[PDB]
Parts: structure tokens; C-alpha cells; sequence
RNA sequence: GCGUUCUUCGGAAUGUCGCGCAUUGGCA
RNA sequence: ACGAGAACAUGCGCGACAUUCCGAAGAACG
């Protein structure tokens, strides 16, 4: 059994929303509030969102079967690296996504410059009759943050890794030039993945290629 | 909850937010013609240091949080002085009072509490109208 | 929507000013050469310490409080004028009904730092002259205008006589063409209502309260000198200054006397020290360049083109 | 699956204004702040602003539906294109216009010339004729900000009909205003496209 | 911010205390907009420091400080009262101290102070 | 030259989902 | 020579979709 770990960084580029809890949330105050890890009060990005993402984005690259309505219908190569859960066809998901936790570089960078990590975006929803606008309080994640990421992919067949492992470039080409978040098509949301680190962290399986 | 007490002797708290909003209420013209937009400034004046603090996980309030609330009483003396509605309301509503009173205090669990009772004051000045 | 070019052809100086009140202490007159030049203070500062003559600024200022015009302290110092050019931003050609400067009021510019209309006081204009909609109309910001039809006029008072207010201020010369665009829709504005609006607004201005100042013997050596030109059509004020009759629908939308009573009460409510303490009705409610023709502050002609 | 990028530029012709709802100012200064880029508190426009600006002159350009209540009720080309969220009828956006950054050639342009990024244009309201004294912070005439799009190829048929429905919003964008305070002139800009360039899958840009 | 005499530290509560100080009229006959025409001499720089990231105050914002030190001094030969609210509220003084730390802190705190007596003289 | 407005009135989120499938269960 | 012995509440999953910080406002009044 080997296990690969991808442990890098995705540094934000417009600000991406993945929105929280919906808590009650003050008058005035943000109306739709950042996922935000709870011991640190830091935004995160969970690990669901960049794998259901980065999954999606996948799916569409290779192409959805027509009338595709279960995720367990995709690709096989997609069934393969992400899981599936087809009765009497269960796929263990290679690809287990860790939630991206703010990086101590950018929250040292942002300490620094007294800049605040999550920044309040003023909106407004201008009706189609009225012609009257709604404002709306979205928190943010600031343009020049970073997430500290960490994906593990595991070795079920050594000779299937290295296509397994071009689908996850793919995917992270994909997700690059997509977004991540909210409002991605509103422009919130954009990222992309600067420092990979792929290092074998159990086995005698070679990742220096990958 | 549990900020200060009035100069009648009235406990100040969410349900006093709402008895000094029913009383200031004359039909609907609430605190002698405050206007919403006017409260809705206040309101985002007092959410600026709201959500400075609400990031922080600090009981002691920062010394930059102290300063904003110093400004933001000198706002609320300058739209005082403005607008008379405005001086009415924040006499009635002790909230420069509340905010000295926070300034003393220097917790976060005290400025998180004075924060509900202004939000306080702003839904019950939006219900009662 | 439907587009126009606007032409706004300058009769009499328009100021639109910065927010930023400046003083003769600020720059330097030079009334023989008749030009003002626009100090920047820091720089000047910074020259004054390097030739030590910023203690003689301050003695300057502390011997003659009230006047400190900048220009006396320069030739008394005798610093030379290729000197005075390295803090100067800009110059301006001056026109003073009186001596000297009291007061210069700046015109606006862009942060780019040229000289403009913003299409906000444009758009303002129309709408008081079309008040009594609003959203179709959409008056473009002006093309950036040249600093040479930028000059320093000076505000003369007419009540009964001419008095030179010690207030002067920059202001587009006149003959000088500003552009805008403006859309409309159709529903909302046409372009003949509209103009037949600005040229109604006019005439009612000129019968209620322009002949009023004509009577007067001030308003009589205004109209002799060259003030009122033969053709004033669209006619439009914009620039501050222009007066209470202007920029307000009183004289627009209420007969002559009751306009001039609402006028007065109006006055008497916000200036107590000049028209409250007066108990009647006056007879009335409420520029110069270096050549003899007189000028009427901020008045303008419009011409829109499709 | 063709993600097709167009970066450009876009560039403020009378003075861009997109308000960030107000924030700790001095007594009469900063009265409505630009919205500004909290890294490095820069000016920017946001990709929210573009996008509802070109749906809503799009939307106006095409023929709003009578009665119409919500966004997605317009036509189906810009449903495809800026997205849909009706019931049983959803439609993925293919148009992803994102924030519009100042540009680094136009912050260093600004730097060599000592202007500041954005105007502090003082106005006022007259009423009675008492004025409301204002300071509006507008973006200073001729910054370019570079916008960045993505268009996502659902259908191949399609993308001729929507990238020319782009190009009408772009039209339009251009000859009307961009931000708030339009009618009083300020708001109005200008785009210059780089490239269009098909970044991923298949597609060719080139005719586009 | 600075230290005024007895011990007394300049802040806004100080702001508060001239003013209440002062008034009878305030500062011996100070309208709203000479003290206005104060705030707007001080808002140009305040404005060049707060889009300016540099915490050390740049050099030009040094130089205006100075030009503000000097019309200052203008405005208090001007109008006697504009000097009264000047040697009573340390202003002047407050300008050569924000110039001696040349930091962008020390600068928002005096802008804050004088915006604070604006405030406190209208509310007064 | 002096004095007065230094920002104003509204919108302050809305609608859609809010767990579904597989096993455990039910029926055969 | 424990109603016991083994037995992962587990598998699949984009807090997402739609949304202009806008509408109206002459640095101008005496």
C-alpha cells in the first residue's frame, strides 16, 4: 500500500466566497458569511468544496454521459479517482482532499499591513420593474491570502497512477482557470495552485515523476 | 444585557432597547423624527468595530478597537449635533453612555453585548413602524 | 437612447469650484503683470527653509496680519522670479474691478489635473430648468479644457450700484466651447420639449426679475457697458455665482410678486442679518475684464446636435 | 469542455465610480470611498459590477419580458450566458467576468505623473438653495483596469450567437455607464480586448 | 498623541473638554467655518496620507504639514479667534509633533483630534 | 471678505433547495 | 471459559444557483 502527498498552497486571485454556516448574523452586519474554521475564526477552503469542484470541472472535461443524473454515473477514470458509491460497484476515492487552512505565511502578511482577512464586499440587486437595488454584506476572502493545501492520493494500481495523475493536473488546470467559491461567475472565486510538493508518505512508490 | 444602568435607575438590556423604542414611538416619527437612513449610519459605524471585534478572538478589546469607539463617540456627538432627531435618540438610548461604559470595561463579551443592544434598538425602530 | 452632442458656448465666466477656498498668502499677484501664479504651498515652504527666509515668512506674516500677500514678501526678499517658477503650478490671467487680490476661489479638475464641467452640475442645471424623467437623462462629463480659457474673474454685487466683492475666482473665459453627450429616451425627454423648456425658463427669467435689475442705475451701467449681449435663445447658468433667480423655480412656477415674496421669506428665514432685518418687499429679490465690456457670471448658450 | 479566455483592458473615460458603502472618514472627506482592492488598496472594479451592468443593458438591449420580477426571466441567450437559477430550469453561466484589477501599467503611469488614483470630486444638492456638500471618490480619468473573462463552451453551436450577444453587452457597456452616478456623467469607460485565447480544450479563438 | 500642560494628554475627550471649555459663543467668537476652512486645510493631507501605504510619512506629506503650520499662523493673524482656538486646543504645536514622529499613526491620531473639535464645536 | 449646508431619503439580503440514495427497514 | 465472537455509520457530494452599492442630488446661496 502507498500513499502520495500533494501538500501545496492555493493563493486566492479575485477572493473567493465559500459561505459559511448561515449563522445569525447581525443587522448590518455580513449577510452571508465565509466557511471559517471555528478554533481560529480563519476563513478555510473545505476539502468538499475543492474536491466536489475540481470532480465537477473533471466530468465536464471528459464529457457527462447523456441524462447523467447520479455522480456515481461519471467517467470511469473520474469513478476512479474520486470514489463512487454505486451499489456492488463501490470505488474507493484515490483522492482524499484535506480543507485548504489559511497559511501561516499570508496570516503573518496580512498581520502585516493591518489588513483584515476577510473583507466585507458591498452588493446590490437591481430590480427588473422597480428598478430598486437590495444591498447585500458577502464576506470575502482578501485577493492576497493563501490556503495551505493537502491532498493524499493512494496507489490501488501502480500501473493506473499515472493516469490518475493526469486527470489531477487536468483538474487543477481546470479549476485554475475556473473558480472556487461562490459567485465565481460574478468573479469571486479565482485561484491557483502555486507550490506542489508530491512526496511519497508511505510505501516504495516512486512520486518523483509525478 | 447587564451594560449600565440608566439615571432613573432603569436596567439597560434587549427588552429596555425595546421599552425605550416603544416609548420614543409617536404616530410613525420614532426618537422626534429619526429617520431610518440616519440609524442605519449609526448602525454601520457601530458594525465597523463590530466586525473588527467579532474576528478577534481577544477578551481584553484591542487598543485600536478602543480608539475606533472613542471615534465612534465623537460620530455620535457629531451627528448629535447635526441632526436633532439623532441627539434625541442617543439620549434616550444612553448609547454614547453605553459606550464610555465598554471603553471602562475593556471585554469583548461587554462590547459583543452593547453591539446586540444598538442592533437591538435598530430592528425594534424597523418593527415599530 | 437617443444621443446628442451638447455645445455649451461661454458668454459669461462660469467658475465650478473644488471645495478649496485660497488666499493671497497662497499665491502671488503680480498686478503690473496682472497675472496670478498658483503657489503650492509645500514646495514653497521648502524653498523658504532652504534660503532661510522662512523665519522672515513668519516675521512677515505676525507684522501685517490681515494682508500677507505672498508677492510683497518676494520682492522684499528680492527673490528672483526663475526662483518663484520652480513653486509655481500654474498662472492665470487676472481681471479686478477694484489694489490687489482678497480671496481666489479654484475651478475643478480631474485627478488628472485638468480643468472640466463635471456632468453632474450640467445635468443639475436641466433638471431645475425642467423641474415642475431625470433618469433617462444622462449628462456626459465634459471634455478636459484648455488651462488658457481658465482665468481669474472678479464677483461685483449690483444693488443700485456697482460694488466689487472681494472675492474673485477662476473661471472659463468667455468664448470658450465646452462638450458634453447626453442620452435620452424618448418617452421619458425630446430633445425640441426639452430645449423649449430651457428657452421658456429663460424668457420667464429675463420678464420677472431680469427687467428689475435693468431699472436699476447699477443694472443700467452693466447694460451700457457691454454686460447683456444682443443675442441673449438656451440659455443656461451654471457657474457659482449666477444668483437666487437662477438655479431656483420660484420665478419658474409662481407668479412675479408671489415669486418675490416666497423669495423674500425665504431669504429672511436663512440670511436674518441682511434681508430679516428689512421689513418690506424690495423691488428686486435679491464681471469685469481688463477691456470695458462687462459680464454676467455664469451665463452660457446650449446647442444640441443628433 | 472549452474554457476560452478574453483579457483586456478597460479604461474610464469620464471618471468611474462603484461605491464601497462608506468606512471611517474624516468630517467632511471620503464621503461615498471607491471600492478599492484590500491587499493593495487599489482601486478596482468589481467582476459583479461588469457582469450585472452587461445583463441588465443586455436585458434592456433584447426586450425585458412584460411584468418582468426577476433575473431569471430574460431571454434565453442571456439566461445561457450570464446564467439562470429558475426552478427545474437552471442554466450554468457560461460568461465568469471576474474582478477588473488596476492595471500595473496604469498604477505606474499614475505613479510617474504624481496623480492619485481616484478624484475626490466635491458636489453638492441644492434645495430653498442649501447645498448637501458631498465628496464622491471617482476613479481618475484614464486608469485602465484589466478585465478577464471566461467563456465556458456548453454548446459548440452556440458560441458564435453568445460571443455575439458579448460583444452587443460590450457595445453597450461602452456607450452607456458603467457604476452608479451615470446620468451626471461619471461612470462612463471604455474597453480595449487583448486577445481572446481558447485556454482550455479544443476550441478555436482565432475567429472570435 | 502629545502631552498638554499638567499632564493632560491631547484625545478627543481632551477635544471635548476645550470646547466645553471655550464656550460661553466658543473660543472668544470662533464660527463654524473658520474652523471649517481649519478642517478642510487639514483634509488634503490627511487624504495624501490615507491612500499613501507607507507608514513614515512621505516627504511631500511633510512639507504640507509644514504649509499647514504656516497658514495656521496665517489664519490666527486673520481672525483673533481662530488664534484663541490655535493656542487653546495646541494645534499648531500638535503639527510639529506628528512632523517629529513621521509616522502615519501619530498623523491619523491629530487628524482624528481636530476632527473631533469640529465635531465637539458643532454639537456645543 | 464673512456666514450656512460637509452628505441626504430609501433599500440592509431575497427566492430555490434545506439532506438524497445503499445497506438496517417494508413487501415477497 | 462474559448473549458471546468478529463488524469503520460507512460509500458518493462543488453552501451552491440568480443578483450593478445602486436610484435621485448643479460647490452654491446670501
Amino acid at each position: 500500500y502507498s500513499k502520495i502527498r500533494i501538500v501545496g498552497k492555493i493563493d486566492v486571485l479575485t477572493g473567493l466566497h465559500i459561505g459559511g454556516g448561515g449563522e445569525t448574523s447581525m443587522i448590518g452586519a455580513i449577510a452571508s458569511p465565509v466557511v471559517r474554521d471555528p478554533y481560529s475564526r480563519l476563513p478555510i477552503i473545505p476539502g468538499s468544496s475543492i474536491k466536489g469542484k475540481m470532480r465537477s470541472l473533471l466530468a465536464k472535461h471528459i464529457g457527462l454521459i447523456p441524462g447523467q443524473k447520479m455522480h456515481n454515473q461519471d467517467a470511469p477514470e473520474i469513478l476512479r479517482l474520486f470514489g463512487s458509491s454505486q451499489k456492488g460497484a463501490i470505488q474507493s476515492s484515490r483522492l482524499q482532499i484535506s480543507d485548504a487552512f489559511f497559511s501561516k505565511a499570508s496570516q503573518e502578511e496580512f498581520d502585516k499591513k493591518d489588513l483584515a482577512y476577510t473583507e466585507t464586499k458591498f452588493e446590490n440587486t437591481i430590480s427588473r420593474l422597480t428598478a430598486v437595488a437590495n444591498p447585500r454584506q458577502i464576506e470575502r476572502v482578501t485577493r492576497g491570502a493563501s490556503f495551505d493545501f493537502h491532498i493524499i492520493y493512494n496507489v490501488e494500481n501502480i500501473n493506473e497512477v499515472m493516469a490518475d495523475f493526469e486527470n489531477i493536473k487536468t483538474a487543477i488546470h481546470l479549476l485554475e482557470n475556473d473558480y472556487l467559491g461562490g459567485g465565481g461567475t460574478r468573479g469571486n472565486g479565482r485561484i491557483r495552485f502555486v507550490i506542489d510538493s508530491i512526496d511519497t508518505v508511505v510505501g516504495d512508490f516512486d512520486s518523483s515523476n509525478l | 444585557m447587564e451594560l449600565a444602568k440608566t439615571k432613573t435607575g432603569e436596567m439597560i438590556d434587549l427588552n429596555f432597547a425595546r421599552k425605550v423604542v416603544e416609548e420614543n414611538k409617536r404616530v410613525i416619527v420614532l426618537f422626534n423624527g429619526l429617520t431610518t437612513s440616519k440609524l442605519r449610519n449609526l448602525l454601520e459605524l457601530i458594525n465597523h468595530v463590530y466586525t473588527k471585534v467579532y474576528n478577534s478572538d481577544d477578551t481584553t478589546l484591542s487598543e485600536d478597537v478602543r480608539d475606533e469607539l472613542e471615534y465612534l463617540k465623537v460620530k455620535f456627538a457629531y451627528e448629535s449635533g447635526r441632526e436633532p432627531a439623532v441627539r434625541t435618540f442617543i439620549e434616550k438610548t444612553y448609547v454614547d453612555k453605553l459606550v464610555d461604559v465598554v471603553l471602562k470595561k475593556n471585554t469583548k463579551k461587554i462590547f459583543l453585548d452593547y453591539c446586540k443592544y444598538f442592533e437591538a434598538l435598530v430592528a425594534y425602530a424597523k418593527f415599530y413602524r | 437612447e437617443k444621443v446628442y452632442q451638447v455645445k455649451l458656448k461661454v458668454y459669461g465666466p462660469v467658475h465650478i469650484g473644488s471645495g478649496k477656498i485660497i488666499r493671497k498668502q497662497e499665491y502671488i499677484y503680480d498686478r503690473r503683470k496682472s497675472l496670478a501664479h498658483i503657489v503650492d504651498g509645500p514646495n514653497l515652504v521648502k524653498f523658504l527653509n532652504k534660503k532661510g527666509k522662512f523665519t522672515a515668512y513668519l516675521q512677515y506674516l505676525n507684522t501685517t496680519k490681515e494682508r500677507a500677500d505672498l508677492y510683497t514678501f518676494l520682492r522684499q526678499e528680492q527673490i528672483d522670479t526663475n526662483d518663484w517658477k520652480t513653486f509655481v503650478l500654474y498662472t492665470e490671467r487676472v481681471n479686478q474691478g477694484k489694489k490687489g487680490m482678497n480671496d481666489l476661489h479654484l475651478f475643478v479638475r480631474d485627478g488628472r489635473g485638468d480643468l472640466y464641467i463635471p456632468g453632474s452640475s450640467l445635468k443639475g442645471a436641466l433638471r431645475t430648468v425642467l423641474e415642475g424623467a431625470f433618469h433617462s437623462l444622462s449628462i456626459s462629463d465634459s471634455l478636459p479644457i484648455d488651462p488658457k480659457n481658465l482665468a481669474i474673474y472678479q464677483k461685483i454685487d449690483i444693488n443700485k450700484e456697482l460694488k466689487p466683492m472681494p472675492l474673485y475666482r477662476e473661471c472659463v473665459n468667455v468664448g470658450t466651447t465646452v462638450e458634453f453627450t447626453m442620452k435620452i429616451n424618448s418617452d421619458d425627454w425630446t430633445i425640441e420639449k426639452i430645449e423649449k423648456q430651457i428657452q421658456q425658463a429663460y424668457l420667464q427669467y429675463w420678464n420677472k426679475w431680469f427687467v428689475g435689475m435693468v431699472t436699476t442705475p447699477g443694472g443700467k451701467a452693466f447694460i451700457k457697458g457691454g454686460g447683456l449681449p444682443s443675442v441673449l435663445p438656451t440659455v443656461l447658468f451654471l457657474g457659482g455665482g449666477t444668483g437666487f433667480p437662477s438655479k431656483t423655480t420660484h420665478y419658474l412656477q409662481k407668479p412675479k410678486e408671489q415669486a418675490q415674496k416666497d423669495i423674500f421669506a425665504i431669504l429672511q428665514r436663512r440670511f436674518r442679518n441682511v434681508y430679516g432685518k428689512m421689513a418690506t418687499v424690495p423691488k428686486n429679490v435679491p464681471v469685469n475684464d481688463s477691456t470695458n465690456k462687462w459680464y454676467q457670471q455664469g451665463v452660457c448658450l446650449l446647442e444640441f446636435q443628433p
